[PDB]
RNA sequence: GGGAUGGCUUGUGGCGGCCAAGCGUUCAUAGCGACGUCGCUUUGAUCCUUCGAUGUCGGCUCUUCCUAUCAUACC
RNA sequence: GACUAAUCGAACCAUCUAGUAGCUGGUUACCGCCGAAGUUUCCCUCAGGAUAGCAGUGUCGACCUUCAGUUUUAUGAGGUAAAGCGAAUGAACUUUAAAUAUGUAAGAAGCCCUUGUUACUUAACUGAACGUGGGCAUUCGAAUGUAUCGACACUAGUGGGCCAUUUUUGGUAAGCAGAACUGGCGAUGCGGGAUGAACCGAACGCGGGGUUAAGGUGCCGGAGUGGACGCUCAUCAGACACCACAAAAGGCGUUAGUACAUCUUGACAGCAGGACGGUGGCCA
RNA sequence: CGGGACCGAGGACCGCGCUCUGCAAGGAUGCUGGCGUAAUGGUCACCAGCGACCCGUCUUGAAACACGGACCAAGGAGUCAA
């Protein structure tokens, strides 16, 4: 993995296969996970899901 | 190209001072869902009125279902397909009882006499063909033909793989 | 022009690099006039 | 497995003494009750400088006690975990109240002349069990050759 | 312009003469007066090397170098933040002076009476013709 | 003490010019270009012009294989 | 350069002597906790050196201060695409404005104002520096993360190695040769690529259950002679191909298309017939 | 609302609670059978399915090459002083 990308993994907690996270959408964030996409996948969860 | 879908997606432009009421653009999208289906909007926006995702929004998607889904029809699909000559037209009949499953034949049948992908394949018009008369391929003319019937020479019965021994030899005339 | 800080740190005040190469030409040209002058001499003597 | 970047740190400060004196020890024990039993950031102190090394308690002269104790500090105790030594250039030595480790003879006849008194560690703890009117003092821990040669 | 030792600067190397000068790395880089001649400029540049910084010192001519304006929108922020607290003390109101990341946009809804949407095809008939 | 180019190769030259189906181009009419072609490299003569080992091969006995066939077989 | 007791380009014996080697070989129980590296910068090179960087044990200091191979905001480089020219003017046109990564800056340790001096500088008490005093805590002035602090001491190996993606510079008949970043390996086991330094997945205490990745489900072999529509018959098909052979190559193989053209005013193929006269045109 | 697999860590009470005479609420109990011994368990030898290059040294980046090893016992190499 480049050192970007782990970076942006570290700062998003994502240390670990299989690990998950809530993030607020802004474009700061947004950025980030458009950058990290080649090792995740996101969507927009719903209150059954949270 | 998988369980499609014909989706209405519109979208436009973001307003701005200079223009505050852009124009807004419809196309019709057949994808499997409709993240997709705004994927492939954009990419056309892209390559057509150079206006981009970021720019823009989409006002609406819809789903286009058939009008008459249990009615046989003949579709005329014109198409353009990359190869590595380059761009080249299509014309193409297909029988079926909707516009997705036309849709769906036609990239099957790409797939399988020109090895042309997805990502290769445009779709520049599809169309319902009114009369019998404007049917143009055999294949289809051989199928709208007056009382057509036919036999079914040389069926193979449907025989359980599991079970593997059989006491008599099957028969291949029914 | 990269310069280094160590020459740079001595070089003195209101000197550039830019006229190190100069310098440089300058001071050969003054060697090479002045073992000019010195054959001159050596010839006019003889 | 998981990406860990950054390292865990095991401690770097010392949590026992490596000496084999016993009242050291039974004074350590007496400390690790206080600091854990009082909010006193004194005991606490206290008892990470017992844990210390010789190097990293040097002595305390009389002087500098003397120096210490101008300016409204006359009659607070002073407390020095290390050996308390005498300065035969100071001529005059006030009276104190002086808890140490321990103290050279000189240094103990002189305060007890001069009306002084000298105390231990656990004396210390039973007058004054959270350290209040109380001036903690070092010695100078650069003022060693080989700190010179580095 | 005289530039003085401690300011920020830009290089850019301007005209047709970067075509085969041999140093480029530079070119668009901005770093901190250190020396001023009245034709050249000394300027500290930081290269990353893995995990570190490098410091490099080079001597550009004045006609590639910019003053910087990366300290104006910190000393312009810091300005009306002032200006703007002291009116909040002012009138008696809180003021939010915090500068926020663009969030995402709200619901809203589009008329079509007058912007009838167009239909298009992949490739435009107007060039099929 | 340390060491001991490879799905390569085969039958048709190089340089220079011209032609050229086609590819491109048609806000520039340039540029690539097979097939070819044209220039240089004794009336069956002369025998009075052999143009440099750093690189090493052989022979015997004997077995097998390839075909890119000299002979035998057929066309 | 023969012989001088099987010893001779300098015999044999003992001693100095355990002579010296940078070269070769070898160098002895277990478990636990950490754990690497190949021009960074300078020196005349090879029979060269230091040195940066990376590590471990101890400690100490308020383990205080927070910082960060990341995004955002402002502003650079790249104005480069693009839109328009019913805006002006004409990649070098611009109101506006790319993707890719990239430099700088983002606070109380800060921001100014005022006071004077100046040995700087300026026409200049003018700017700036130096100090002086004051005002700003009403929110300390983006996001996200934060068992990630700092300074000493002592100790150790490695410090012009290999492969690969991308960028860039040169090339060859063809191969290729340099740099910069990054990743892997040298130090590393596991699942799959039948097999294996450089491929894919994934990193490792001892076990039980569940689910997957890459890759597979005709048998060897765990899992489908699974489903839908087509294509292909090879006189050693094809199934992990992309490079070369190799070309605008050759096919009376097979299918799907595009363009042009003919067609009941009879198209393509055939069969029955005509295929004439000046004229045995001129020269030879 | 069924059907199945693997697991039962802890050891007075304390707590959060609930459907509140009690409980499925901070980790398994209740009932029953056969046997009470090589029956379970273990060691050794062997067959079977799957897995599995011969160690050490050297070299460079790594392999390969190369060197040492017929077998066993005992001896055998970072010590002492300043």
């Amino acid at each position: 993995i480049p050192p970007k990308p782990r970076k942006i993994l570290q700062l998003l907690r994502l240390r670990q296969i299989n690990n998950g996270v809530f993030v607020k959408v802004t474009k700061a964030t947004a950025e980030m996970i458009k950058i990290v996409e080649p090792w995740v996948a996101y969507g927009y969860p719903n209150l059954k899901s949270v | 190209m998988g369980r499609l879908q014909e989706y209405q997606v519109i979208g436009r432009h973001l307003p701005t001072e200079a223009n505050p009421n852009p124009a807004l653009y419809r196309m019709r999208i057949f994808a499997p869902n409709e993240v997709v289906a705004k994927s492939r909007f954009w990419y056309f926006l892209r390559g057509l009125k150079k206006v981009k995702k970021a720019t823009g929004e989409i006002v609406s998607v819809n789903v286009i279902s058939e009008k008459h889904p249990l009615k046989v029809k003949n579709f005329g699909i014109w198409l353009r397909y990359d190869s590595r000559s380059g761009t080249h037209n299509m014309y193409k009949e297909y029988r079926e009882t909707s516009r997705v499953a036309a849709v769906e034949a036609m990239y099957a049948d790409m797939a399988a006499r020109h090895r042309a992908r997805f990502r290769s394949i445009h779709i520049l018009k599809v169309v319902e063909l009114e009369k019998t008369e404007d049917v143009k391929r055999p294949y289809i003319k051989q199928l709208v033909a007056k009382n057509l019937s036919f036999p079914l020479p040389h069926r193979v019965p449907k025989i359980s793989t599991k079970k593997i021994f059989s006491a008599k030899r099957p028969s291949t005339f029914s | 022009i990269e310069v280094s800080a160590a020459k740079e740190a001595m070089r003195p005040e209101g000197t550039s690099v830019r006229g190190d190469k100069r310098r440089e030409i300058r001071a050969r040209v003054k060697k090479n006039q002045k073992q000019m002058l010195r054959n001159q001499r050596i010839a006019a003597e003889k | 497995g998981i990406d860990l970047r950054w390292k865990h740190v095991r401690s770097s400060h010392r949590k026992a003494p490596k000496s084999d004196n016993v009242y050291l020890k039974l004074l350590v024990k007496l400390y690790r009750f206080l600091a854990r039993r009082t909010e006193a950031p004194f005991n606490k102190v206290v008892l990470r400088r017992l844990f210390m090394s010789r190097i990293n308690r040097p002595p305390v002269s009389l002087s500098r006690i003397a120096r210490n104790l101008k300016n409204g500090n006359e009659k607070k105790t002073v407390v020095v975990v290390a050996t308390v030594t005498d300065d035969n250039r100071l001529l005059q030595v006030p009276k104190m109240e002086v808890a140490a480790l321990r103290f050279t003879a000189k240094a103990r006849a002189r305060i007890e002349a001069a009306g002084g008194r000298t105390l231990t560690l656990d004396q210390l703890a039973l007058e004054k069990p959270t350290g209040a009117n109380t001036l903690l003092l070092r010695g100078p821990k650069n003022a060693r050759e080989a700190v010179k040669h580095f | 312009r005289t530039y003085r030792v401690g300011d920020i600067v830009d290089i850019k190397v301007n005209g047709a003469v970067q075509k085969g000068m041999p140093h480029k790395f530079y070119h668009g880089k901005t770093g901190v007066v250190y020396n001023v001649t009245k034709s050249a400029v000394g300027v500290i540049v930081y290269k990353r090397v893995k995990h570190r910084y490098i410091e490099k010192r080079i001597n550009v001519r004045i006609e590639h170098v910019k003053p910087s304006r990366s300290r104006e929108d910190f000393l312009r922020r810091v300005k009306e933040n002032a200006e703007l607290k002291k009116k909040a003390k002012a009138e008696g109101v809180p003021v939010q002076l915090k500068r926020q990341p663009a969030m995402p946009r709200e619901a809203h809804t589009v008329s079509i009476a007058d912007n009838k949407p167009v239909t298009l095809a992949p490739v435009a008939y107007e060039t099929t013709i």
